[PDB]
């Protein structure tokens, strides 16, 4: 399990950690621009076979962030008082060394400080004849100096560099989504390499948006829906990072949307082995 | 009949107590409440006041002797005079027995009074219910006179005359007056006598169910055997579905939802208790979308509570898209597990097995579903503008607000339900094809009864009172309270938004606050039988239900003292109470007086509690024009950042810090009170102006507070301390401030904050009471 | 399609302080949730550089019907006095209380020359941006005099004088300290090499109007006078995203001005880019 990271270096504020969906929908746009109808087609006939990514999750100068599984909720209280029994629940991310203690159930360190903000920043707009304001509001993901964002990607590194690593240098230019023609889904792409070590065991928390084929074991359920050329998508019940399925390979459903083309939707599982408890 | 008549057998067995310490017959007050139930039924009575005497007479064991008195007394009274049998009333005598001795656990001296759930050293004087005029408070031991029980009998002589004989009619009378009366008379005894009562009759009703007769009672069989089974469950996401309302409806919608989630949690419980043969003494709480009902364990109800449970989640599949769920979870205890044996808490454990159960079922979060992760694309689906659920096109109907939006049909129902708060005395529980029923249930419908009306349905809620007023005689009691406190319009109607903070004072903003009780699980968890985990469930209850509102309207000087407070507090407040829960609660209102009501609620909270428990309240401080979803998130957030931090300690404003972890923000309440004793009278007077010859000098506040911006940048610097004094030295004012003029070395050495990082928030709040 | 990003660098000169605010001193400047310098928004340049657009293009709604089409289905003005979207008037969206100039759907937009370039929603075929108007912070000059313990932001009071009695009413703005240099970047997309020539024309026309005008804040009290320093123009090719391999068409302006961008190297610096489109 070397995994090829894929450091985001952000310039302006993201509108979001982007999703595992928000990036395939991003790259596969990236790849109808920069090869052509057909590869994209092909790029999808690869991700089938073998190849998947994650989710996007923040990192603060190397300290790497990963989603804290659902392993350790149902026996918190085998692991280790009552105040760190809450503190270690509530938390949403485990750094790179805490994320392999828990595959193994051993006692862990929640980190001290999220690297991102999410602010609101107010802004207005104005008629070009009267200069009269009409303020909305706007939220978004404001990131620190050192800090940022990365993906994982595990697979064939031909499928790699003649699809994805094209595609992280048009997507650098414009942005993985939100209202990037503000600067804000913009940044500078450097590849790396990651590594996991994943306990042999028939139970795996999913590092994506898992969507299922049969019903997973201890789940964090999503709603989300996306947006394809204006169309709007129906929301799906994808499950959030860190739930656990036995044995899943996950799907992608295709979706009408009365476009040109068909549109997928990225939910295949990137399964790492864990250990469960018993339930 | 035969089931009615042993559920009032343990409800009105321990009657007597309250006859006990007047002393109106001689002692033995199983013998006395023989005579008080005989005597009922001569004058205005009915038959059963004679065999109802029959429950309070043979318990405690000491008059069930050889199996051989009990007979001769009944063998002259008459069980054909409603058709019970000679051996089936003897049955129920054994019954009310052993869930005399269940409810209690391992357990007369003098008299002494209910000692207080929070300090068992502390009391209650005694007092009535309905939380007006009246905060208890735990104070001094004082055994009470026994020319005070006199005139509680003669009452409960009356009130037991007037209403009917029935299971549910007599426990809000002994809740009435019977709330703070000490069941056995013992040192430290926290106990209730209502609770007792209660827990007796709710377990009775289990022994009845399970299959027990009266020798299975008498012996060791009938404890140390699971028959009983503890029903509990919770709404997980309640605030990810109240607040999660865009910028429409204005404070009358968050008002309506916070009631309509109450009537959902009332929709289920009532549900378990009808199809299981329970009366309301089975649920031992419901607050705050949690309960805990005591049933019978019988494979014929846990048939039951299978199709109870999959009928209400796929209820609350469709009606909220997975934003709501109810995790009901079960376990089977035996009859020894309550009370304590040895010295290990039985019923903790118990309740551990039953806790972890819901903790894999709030993971699990939508299993018994079977269509969740299905996919089905269906045409043309769009999501509302108010609440955001996806609908297919065409169900989207307009508002009552604008034509123009077209938002759901729940949302007007919500709307509707919105204007008829204040125009509101209860819910009544019927049938879901019934014409007038503005909300649906997940099992039934619930009609408005207004002020002008007349209630309909088979199951009456009743709000914030114990009476049944106008209620028919067939029907059932359910009482809820529900803090209620709203200022009125100059219509007949709920404020707005708009409106509290135009009445504000100073500047126009929206306070909102949000605070909980800390550690209280691990609170609940110290109790160790039902009779005891019922009461403090239920004094905790009663406090951010009814005595908040007693609060707000302005009252308990001698309990509360002074405030950090802006200005005196008004006749008619300008506050809305969205929701308050029992552990939370989320009060919005005009910004300097919700400023004024956390150190208001705090302080009567540390009073209504012996010194025991605490708050943690995070005030903010927003516009009018904000939406709601944002409000509930931002305040959450300064509520978590007063949380992790001492659990103690009040968040009041947005307040910059230095990045190494030594400077925590929230204020401690204690360390706080005293910053407001010293800076504020000396820099400000009150009602929104400030001292003598400080006017034309609010420019100086502003340059004090941007000292304190040079502290934040460079915490080693010591520039902070000579332009304090220098600043202090041109506009004459050279007398306040002495804390900030020099260092501390005492506050270096402790790693403490100077005492320039403490005067931001002190120095806004009086700021922003001027105009600014 | 795409064919290539003409990425555009150089630096912002606020030669007068300018401020923009939060709402929340009495009106602060924006700056970064952490570090607490100032910047200016992206959404700040790229809007000022639409409304000074929109006014050029309403005085020659007739000069223009030649060269673009649809704006012969405009008359110059805006649509307030009648609450009427598409009206015959020029200003046909009101976003809130707002009458600003969005074409409704795709096939009119593509011709408009505001909208082809800043982009337009309307109703069932929202047009996207063709540009990309990215943040400015200040350049790791000014970055270290940050920490060069200057002050980067000052708060002058204006007054408010009553003509009679000549009393005094003051009130605080902080705006950033004036000779500060923010770097900027405005990412061109080439979708279309038939109009690939008049939208570069068309945005330096923009900041040939801003570097009169003001950029935010008070502005006609003094708060603006924006000056533009170009440092380099791009291409960025297809070419160049396929594979990675540095081939990309570089213009050279490092002591050019915006007035002498326009026509004084145009034909000039990206003489080099129309061999390649
Ligand atoms: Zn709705
Ligand atoms: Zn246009």
């Amino acid at each position: 399990p070397k995994f090829i990271a894929v450091k985001l270096i952000p310039k302006g504020p993201f509108r979001d950690i982007p999703r595992a969906d928000t990036l395939f929908g991003a790259i596969g746009n990236a790849i109808s621009a920069i090869h052509g109808q057909s590869a994209v087609e092909e790029l999808v006939d690869a991700f089938v076979g073998g190849a998947r990514i994650s989710s996007a999750f923040p990192y603060s100068g190397d300290t790497y962030y990963l989603p804290k599984p659902l392993s350790v909720e149902p026996a918190l209280e085998g692991i280790l008082r009552y105040t760190t029994a809450k503190r270690l629940r509530k938390a949403k991310y485990l750094d790179l060394k805490n994320f392999e203690l828990a595959l193994r159930l051993r006692p862990f360190t929640i980190p001290e400080e999220i690297p991102y903000a999410r602010v609101d920043v107010p802004r207005v707009v104005l008629d070009r004849v009267t200069q009269d304001s009409s303020i909305y509001f706007w939220e978004e993901i404001r990131f620190r100096e050192k800090s940022g964002v990365y993906f994982l990607y595990s697979g064939p590194r031909e499928v790699f560099d003649g699809y994805i690593a094209p595609a992280m240098r048009f997507l650098g230019d414009t942005g993985i989504g939100g209202k990037s023609t503000w600067g804000a889904g913009l940044f500078e792409v450097e590849f790396h390499e990651m590594k996991i070590d994943a306990p042999g065991s028939e139970y795996s928390v999913t590092l994506s948006n898992a969507l299922p084929t049969k019903t997973p074991v201890l789940w964090r359920l999503l709603r989300k829906g996306g947006w394809s050329f204006g169309r709007r998508k129906p929301r799906m019940t994808f499950i959030a990072e860190g739930s656990i399925v036995k044995n899943d390979p996950g799907g992608m459903e295709r979706l009408e949307l009365g476009l040109s083309h068909e549109v997928y939707v990225y939910g295949l599982t990137f399964p790492l082995g864990v250990e469960l408890p018993e339930g | 009949e035969i089931d009615e008549l042993t559920a009032l057998g343990g409800l009105l067995a321990n009657i007597g107590k309250p006859v006990q310490r007047a002393g109106l017959y001689s002692g033995d007050h199983s013998t006395q409440g023989a005579r008080f139930l005989r005597d009922l039924a001569e004058n205005t009575g009915r038959a059963e006041y004679e065999l109802l005497s029959l429950f309070s007479e043979f318990h405690h064991k000491g008059h069930m002797k050889n199996d051989e008195l009990m007979i001769r007394r009944i063998k002259e009274l008459s069980p054909e005079r409603f058709g019970l049998t000679m051996e089936d009333v003897l049955n129920a005598l054994w019954i009310v027995y052993e869930a005399d001795n269940l409810a209690s656990g391992e357990r007369p001296q003098a008299s002494r009074p209910l000692y207080s759930v929070f300090n068992p050293g502390k009391a209650y004087p005694w007092a009535e219910l309905d939380f007006e005029k009246e905060l208890p408070v735990p104070g001094d031991v004082f055994s009470i006179r026994s020319q005070d029980y006199r005139e509680l009998v003669k009452r409960l002589w009356e009130e037991l005359s007037k209403a009917k004989l029935r299971s549910d009619r007599l426990l809000p009378v002994l809740e009435k007056y019977l709330t703070f009366v000490s069941s056995v008379t013992s040192e430290g005894n926290i106990i209730s006598l209502y609770d007792h009562m209660r827990m007796t009759s709710a377990i009775a009703l289990a022994m009845l169910r399970a299959g027990c007769t009266a020798e299975d009672v008498r012996s060791g069989r009938c404890r140390k055997e699971k028959r009983f089974l503890l029903i509990e469950g919770d709404f997980s996401g309640i605030q990810d579905f109240i607040y999660r309302v865009s910028g429409k409806g204005t404070l009358k919608y968050l008002r309506a939802r916070s009631a309509y989630l109450e009537l959902i949690g009332w929709d289920v419980v009532l549900e378990i208790l009808s199809r299981l043969g329970l009366t309301r003494a089975n649920v031992v709480f419901n607050a705050g979308g949690h309960f805990m009902i005591i049933a019978q364990n019988t494979p014929d109800a846990v048939k039951e509570l299978e199709e109870i449970r999959a009928k209400a989640v796929e209820w609350l599949y469709r009606e909220f898209e997975s934003d709501l769920y109810l995790a009901i979870e079960w376990e089977p205890v035996s009859g020894r597990e309550f009370g304590r044996e040895g010295g290990k808490n039985l019923f903790a454990e118990a309740r551990k097995r039953l806790k972890h159960k819901l903790t894999v079922r709030k993971l699990k979060r939508f299993g018994e579903i079977k269509g969740l992760f299905e996919h089905g694309h269906t045409e043309r689906l769009a999501e509302c503008p108010v609440c955001g659920r996806e609908l297919p096109e065409g169900k989207l109907e307009p508002s009552a607000s604008d034509p123009e939006t077209k938002v759901c049909p729940t949302c007007n129902r919500l709307v509707s339900l919105g204007g008829n708060l204040p125009k509101l005395l209860g819910f009544g529980r019927t049938a879901k094809n019934d014409a007038g029923v503005l909300v649906e249930g997940p099992f039934s419908g619930f009609v408005p009864y207004l002020q002008g009306g007349r209630p309909v349905g088979e199951q009456i809620l009743v709000k914030n009172t114990l009476n049944p007023g106008e209620i028919p005689e067939s029907a059932q009691f359910v009482p809820y309270f529900v803090a209620d406190y709203f200022k009125k319009d100059p219509k007949g109607g709920v404020a707005t938004f708009e409106e509290l903070s135009m009445a504000s004072t100073g500047t126009r903003r929206l306070g909102v606050m949000k605070g909980d009780v800390d550690r209280l699980g691990e609170f609940f968890s110290s109790m160790d039988s039902p009779s005891k985990l019922a009461t403090a469930s239920r004094f905790m209850d009663y406090f951010f239900k009814g005595y908040i509102g007693a609060i707000i309207e302005g009252k308990f000087g001698y309990i509360i003292g002074d405030v950090p407070s802006l200005r005196d507090w008004p006749e008619e407040p300008d506050i809305v109470v969205v929701y308050a829960g029992g552990d939370d609660f989320f009060i919005v209102g005009a910004w300097d007086q919700i400023f004024e009501l956390a150190f208001r609620v705090r302080r009567a909270f540390n009073a209504y509690t012996g010194g025991k428990l605490t708050l943690s309240v995070g005030l903010g401080y927003f516009d009018e024009r904000t939406p709601i979803y944002r409000m509930a998130d931002v305040v959450s957030e300064r509520l978590d950042t007063a949380k992790d931090e001492g659990r103690n300690r009040v968040f009041v404003v947005g307040r910059s810090r230095p990045l190494d972890g030594k400077h925590k923000l929230s204020y401690e309440w204690n360390h706080y009170e005293e910053l407001w004793r010293t800076y504020a009278p000396r820099i400000y007077a009150g009602n929104g102006r400030l001292k003598g010859k400080l006017e034309s000098k609010k420019g100086l506040l502003w340059k004090l507070l941007e000292i304190r911006e040079l502290y934040v940048r460079d915490p080693n610097d010591v520039r902070w301390a000579y332009l304090t004094a220098y600043l202090l030295g041109r506009h004459g004012l050279s007398d306040l401030f002495p804390e900030l003029v020099g260092i501390d070395t005492k506050a270096v050495e402790r790693k403490e904050p100077q005492p320039v990082y403490w005067v931001d928030g002190v120095l806004k709040i009086v700021l922003m009471a001027v105009r600014r | 399609r795409f064919y290539g990003k003409i990425v555009i660098k150089g630096k912002i000169k606020a030669v007068t302080g300018l401020h923009i605010g939060s709402q929340r001193i009495a009106n602060p400047v924006i700056k970064d949730p952490h570090t607490g310098l100032p910047y200016i928004p992206g959404s700040s340049l790229k809007g000022r550089l639409r409304s000074l657009f929109e006014i050029l293009v309403n005085s020659r709604l007739g000069e223009w019907r030649e060269k673009y089409p649809s704006l012969a289905n405009y008359s110059p003005g805006s649509c307030r006095p009648d609450n009427q979207e598409n009206c015959g008037k020029f200003f046909n969206r009101k976003i809130n209380r707002g009458w600003i100039h969005v074409c409704p759907d795709y096939e009119t937009a593509l011709a408009c020359p505001v909208c082809r370039l800043f982009g337009a929603s309307g109703k069932e075929s929202n047009f996207p941006s063709r540009i990309i108007v990215r943040d400015a912070f200040l350049t790791k000059e000014w970055e270290e005099k940050w920490r060069a313990g200057e002050a980067i932001t000052e708060a002058k009071i204006e007054v408010g004088i009553d003509r009679v009695t000549s009393q005094a009413n003051p009130r605080t703005n902080e705006r950033v300290v004036a000779g500060a240099e923010f770097e900027f970047e405005i990412i061109y997309n080439v979708e279309n090499t038939t109009h690939w020539r008049d939208d570069i024309k068309n945005l330096l026309t923009a900041m040939a109007l801003l570097e009169d005008s003001y950029l935010g804040g008070s502005g006609s009290r003094g708060y603006g006078k924006v000056k533009f320093i170009f440092d380099s123009f791009e291409f960025r090719p297809l070419d160049y995203y396929r594979t990675g391999k540095d081939e990309d068409i570089v213009s050279i302006d490092a002591r050019e001005k915006s007035v002498s961008d326009i026509l004084s190297g145009f034909d000039s610096l990206f003489s080099e880019v129309e061999g390649k489109l």
